[PDB]
């Protein structure tokens, strides 16, 4: 990946997680689970929605008959004909072809470049209250409950709260 | 305890290229290329096209003995030939100007098809009774249904004129005909006439026509040949016909409004009810998506025709289950 | 104490999309597209174009009564008609190759027109009075300036044989005409023969003319008819008239240099004394620009035409104040 | 944002700072204000012309006449002149659409870029000196005056010089 | 105790562009623009071009004296015409669908020239000497070799009927001529009949010759002309010349089989036994490139034209050294 | 740089190391020497030959002869066929000229990625046994020998062993 996180530090997806792009796995004294970041998820959507509707609906055509009828004098005019419709099939091919080869690219980039921001957006919060293994999981050095969890999660977990 | 930073991940079986790497599994994905039709020729702007049936558009227009079981519309948005339309001009010769009278009836919103010179009151002097073995008919020597082949009544033709004015208030489109003999004698034989001419005359039309008598290869068992010609005459515009002989006259023409942009579409596949926005000789086709690879020759509104078989857009991220 | 890193922002209104995000709001942003036109009708290459006022290309060439001639430019870029320029061939008849002829006319350098063949002295044993109701000037009955009617002179029209060698060391435009009567009688009372001929020739042409004689329609109150037909003689080179009748002689004929790439422009916008790069039926527009919406039909060094209302590209970056 | 500075954890912009992109808001004993960074502003200036030019100048064109004229018995080569007009308006629309939203993308992301870029660019060589707060602001452990300021600017700031 | 992530640099001068910076000097690079080309003129998909020497197609098929082939090639990709391709048609006068002839002509996998109607016995009735002073080989007056000038034989010129029908199983060209004197009392002179006419058919073909008699300057010393016609002759098809004179008769003739898509090329470049899939006027390119900027006009599978002059694709890193 | 790497806190490339695009240079007691790293190395090779045969594949090259020939009465429709040649002309150097622009700048970012996420791949396997200094090195708190080099360049460095 362009920003090392999918196929980076992180190794794997999650087929457990089925509400969303992107989220986090939680594990404590409670129990396990999976849950997605709505925010970051619903964000993403709404770019790669976009992306697919300009790419399609910036298409727009008149009214053609494309064929042509000519006779055995007329050859000429019928091999820029054929040249007219042969060069427009020439360019929008490898036009296409290569539109769809580097906004793939950029696409999963783009969902490279949200897992690394996720990622160091809680490591912004947690700083020294959890150790940084690797592989995209953090190992609190505290007690946290669902609601210590929920609060990672929502981006409202609190620092000075434990000095545990 | 511990939280992770994760992904999505599932079964997704679907691979799309990317420029650095190619056949990436991924997670979720769209398809930019539209890949199917529905086999079927339907209607253009809410309108059925034209189907000529056994003949071509030829055929049709000068009323080819084997095109009058077909059902004309008073409309078309474009026109179907088949594999199946082997009847052109029955009668070996040229038609003069044919792939452009052939485009410009691509469409048409008024079609009405009328008697411009009577064939009881126009020839008195003539012989209209005039048939081929080249025309046939259910194995019986026949004749074009819109034109006359008029020749000589016991023994001469006198010079006949007749002119007809357009009051249809929409474009008449005029055909007619001129008979070549292969010899002279045959020239005599029907018109009487060695010196005989044909002139025809609008305001946007003059020309002038005399037998050319030789000797030609037999096309359809004939040495002879026909040649066949058109105009459109404008509202309010008239058209004369003189003849010293040689003429195949008018005898039904056809009054109509030419549409634009449209064009001719050779498919065997059936005709139905249903609408499309995009029409090719397989089938008619989706245009809401921007390619397609389902023919290079479309009518329509429709998707840029590629050469790719795969075009499929990376929407979710890599599948690594 | 403190220090932070940030980024610029300020009041603009100014929005761009994204591919990712419609309408964001950014600092600053540069134009792609022109949407705007002048009105006007430009100096291309410096040069104006060609104004025929109330007549088109064929009645400022035949010289007919109501155009303005001889007040033509000695060079022009292109062709300006309006939509009231509505006379044309004031006889009926067909200009032959009159669509090729404007084509090589739309650029022009060196133009001036000259006598060549002077009514006075050139047609001794003919009659150059003839004039005609349908050609009128100031409610009079007139004819073509560029072009001399020939009729027979007491009785007989003989044999003419007129040629002219082109000196002038540039192309020489030459055009003449061909009189076709309704009915051989007047073919006889004008002409005086019934077998005439024209008969035009020089290096690089060749082509015969015989008078076609037919009934026809009344256009502008006329059942005779008058075919234009035209060549560009190479310097050195003679043309050769020879005629027993029909011939509508070349009274005044263009010498000049052909340009290139350039065409006519049909706009009712004023011409004034402004320069472009490139010129819109609407009026002239900014080349700078890669893209404009404002016509696909242009002439010049000229921007793409697209269908895009907005082109904005972004420069600086996502404002949030 | 692709980066994550620029509406990112930095939330927003300084309406105070006229001089440039990006830059700095300095605070201390002696006063504040803001000044910005010539460096990678000027740089950016450069980019962003550089690609303005290359989109505009890159477009070369002939003296083109696109008009023609046909008779009505030349109905085909008159639609065969419009199919090929149509076809290049077809090409021109799509790919100038296409490229203008692409490469605003791209631009955004080029600013995301270059902030983070410099905000990593003074943690560098800060180090342990200051306490990062978060919303790209730090925390001297030392006194910063006006003279200490430009040496964060200037990229000559000396570390070992302050852990007092 | 130390170490170190770096990158590789070295002693590249290589530079590319990118779009936020000019001439950035890069570690490796590759070149997507041909920018060369051998300056010869080579064989197209293993077939050598058909070089005409002296003469140019009209010149070469109609078999004017200056134009020396003991054979013309079988076979040939591409027909080169040089600055010294200068013998044409040596009797002035119009060859017709010449530019049509030359496209269909312009590659055949098999070409052979034969005598389809033999000097000696074809025309007892007619005689075959004729020549001319402007068709002239070694000094002394000559004709066309592939085509013979039919006169009068003792103040008489009997109507001839003549036909071929074509075994060849391929595509016979044939060609001939149609003389046009510049006054009447050499019409009968020669072929001794005013009304004279020159009648051509087969299955596909058909068309009426008469001879258009005018005074005309003298183009190589003479005042009469020449137009030259063909038609391609199906398998199987017969055609038929009717002549009551002014015919120039078919002698040789040339059967064929078409290619299709190839073109002619106008280039004094040497041809020589190379191979190439893109053939240039200024010479042969490799097509392994997307992209060349030596020539707009190709015949072959090549690559696109630009005017840019540098396109290197950064592969490597920005060197620093 | 985009990603701040190359031109970035790493000032400057290596003309010592010929055996790879990115690499290390170890110091220690036993000696000094470069070494690249084959994976990353591959991988970015891998990428970057698959875009520039993506580029000149892409392109549909049919036999095609553009040349055609008209005579003096048939002027318009030589224009015409001139307009689709200049047309063709326009639309693929246009193209063109911007996809060797856009790509050479993405091919380049991607360098510049490639260098950052081996960087800190490194920091990550190290933590604090060693000390960041800046311009891509990392000073070892204690003593490395060229087994101990090949653990860091290998991905396979054992942390648990090296603390003091
Ligand atoms: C084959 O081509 C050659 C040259 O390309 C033709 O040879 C001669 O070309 C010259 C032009 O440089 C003609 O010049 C004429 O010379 C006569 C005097 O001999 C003069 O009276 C004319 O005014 C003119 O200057 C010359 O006619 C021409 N040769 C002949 C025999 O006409 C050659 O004619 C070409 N072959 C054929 C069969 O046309
Ligand atoms: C064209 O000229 C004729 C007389 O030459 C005149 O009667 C007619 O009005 C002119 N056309 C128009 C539109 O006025
Ligand atoms: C086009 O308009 C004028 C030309 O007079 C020019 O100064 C201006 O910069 C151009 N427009 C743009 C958006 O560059
Ligand atoms: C064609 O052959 C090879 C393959 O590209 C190359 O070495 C050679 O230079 C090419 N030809 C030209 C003229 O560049």
């Amino acid at each position: 990946g362009l920003f090392g996180a999918i196929a980076g530090f992180i190794e794997g997806g999650w087929t457990g997680m089925i509400d969303g792009w992107y989220g986090y796995h939680h594990q404590n004294e409670q129990g396990s689970g999976y849950a997605a970041d709505q925010k970051s998820t619903q964000n993403a959507i709404d770019g790669i929605t976009n992306k697919v509707n300009s790419v399609i609906e910036k298409m727009n055509t008149q009214f053609t008959a494309v064929g042509k009828e000519f006779n055995n004098l007329e050859r000429r005019i019928e091999n820029l004909n054929k040249k007219v419709d042969d060069g427009f099939l020439d360019i929008w091919t490898y036009n296409a072809e290569l539109l769809v080869l580097l906004e793939n690219e950029r696409t999963l980039d783009f969902h490279d470049s949200n897992v690394r921001n996720l990622y160091e957006k809680v490591k912004s919060q947690l700083k020294n209250n959890a150790k940084e293994i690797g592989n995209g999981c953090f190992e609190f050095y505290h007690k946290c409950d669902d609601a210590c969890m929920e609060s990672v999660r929502n981006g409202t977990y609190d620092y000075p709260k434990y000095s545990e | 305890d511990t939280i992770c930073i994760g992904y999505h991940a599932n079964n997704s079986t679907d691979t799309v290229d990317t420029v650095l790497e190619k056949n990436v599994t991924v997670t979720h994905s769209v398809n930019l290329l539209e890949d199917s039709h529905n086999g079927k020729l339907c209607k253009l702007k809410g309108i059925a096209p034209l189907q000529l049936g056994k003949c071509n558009i030829a055929g049709w227009l000068l009323g080819n003995p084997e095109c009058d079981l077909l059902l004309t519309a008073s409309s078309w948005s474009y026109i179907v030939e088949t594999s199946n339309s082997e009847n052109g001009t029955c009668y070996p010769g040229d038609f003069i100007d044919y792939e452009e009278l052939r485009e410009q009836l691509s469409s048409v919103s008024s079609f009405e098809k009328f008697e411009i010179f009577p064939k009881t009151s126009s020839w008195p002097n003539h012989e209209t009774t005039g048939v081929t073995a080249a025309c046939s008919y259910a194995g019986a020597s026949s004749f074009y249904r819109n034109l006359l082949w008029l020749t000589k009544k016991g023994s001469s033709y006198p010079k006949l004129s007749k002119s007809y004015v357009n009051n249809k208030g929409k474009e008449v489109l005029v055909l007619w005909g001129v008979h070549h003999p292969p010899t002279g004698t045959e020239q005599q034989s029907l018109y009487q006439n060695a010196d005989a001419y044909v002139s025809v005359g609008s305001s946007k039309y003059n020309r002038r026509f005399t037998p050319e008598i030789a000797a030609r290869p037999k096309v359809r068992g004939l040495a002879s040949r026909m040649n066949y010609y058109w105009t459109l005459l404008e509202p309010g515009d008239t058209i004369t016909f003189e003849a010293t002989g040689n003429l195949i006259a008018p005898w039904y023409a056809f009054a109509l409004n030419r549409g634009s942009g449209s064009g001719i579409i050779t498919s065997d596949a059936p005709v139905h009810d249903c609408n499309t926005k995009c029409q090719t000789p397989h089938g008619a086709i989706n245009s809401s998506l921007p390619f397609q690879n389902i023919h290079p020759v479309t009518i329509g509104e429709c998707p840029k025709y590629v050469r790719s078989t795969k075009l499929r857009m990376a929407t979710g991220l890599r599948n690594i289950p």
